[PDB]
């Protein structure tokens, strides 16, 4: 598995990205689940 | 020592590997990223977060709960410290050093 | 309307509001809330001032929650919003209260 | 007035306690209540 976003392939969580689920690495994951804050 | 309610709550360990073991500090840590982090919130590895020009062996900051705004690379470890917003707990890791 | 959520009986109603002073103008909901505590709270059963038992690990931007019926278990830093819930007991609406995030 | 559990001077209704009336802030006295 490999991040949609920042292309690493060690994270403790894959997490849901606009891919798909388990698509972006955990810290990409949550920067993405801030920017969807509204 | 205590910002408000909070108590502010050095740990020193001796090196990063070292919080693998600690309840519930492991379970918030992200091992795989690279200069100390801080948390915006509670979820799974939520110290993600950059600390702006963190001072040297800073490994990370962890608040026990609550939110705050979260943001790469804008605060300070002291502009940390007043941004418990409710946290009981603010714990900041460090790694030890001979000098 | 068809947007909104439901947990068995329950509606789930989310209401934004620019930040905690809007909500001391909201009536009739406005006297339920201690607007002195830190951190969103939800309410064990329904009187004047109710909602004072804090929700654990709450989410960016939640200012509270306020069950309109009957009584449930109020505990500080016990419950999650996502468990809360599953906790209306009867209820018939759970209202939970947003403060807007500027985009 | 202060709450003589957490010290607060701030509370939108003065509660009893077991040390005496008023003595609680509204939170500390809902928690009191709830503890028998
Ligand atoms: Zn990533
Ligand atoms: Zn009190």
């Amino acid at each position: 598995r490999r991040c949609a976003n920042c292309d690493t392939t060690s994270t403790p969580l894959w997490r849901n990205g606009p891919r798909g689920p388990k698509s972006l690495c955990n810290a990409c994951g949550i920067r993405f689940k801030k920017e969807e804050r509204r | 020592e205590r910002v408000g309610d909070m108590r502010i709550v050095n740990i020193t360990f001796s090196d990063i590997n070292s919080i693998k073991n600690f309840q519930p500090f492991s379970q918030y840590f992200d091992f795989t990223l690279t200069g100390p982090r801080y948390n915006g919130n509670i979820a799974q590895f939520a110290m993600i977060w950059k600390i702006k020009n963190p001072p040297h062996n800073l490994l990370g900051v962890f608040f026990d709960n609550n939110t705050r705004d979260d943001e790469d690379d804008k605060y300070t470890l002291e502009e940390l410290k007043q941004m418990g917003n409710g946290a009981k707990n603010m714990y900041i890791f460090w790694q030890y050093e001979q000098k």
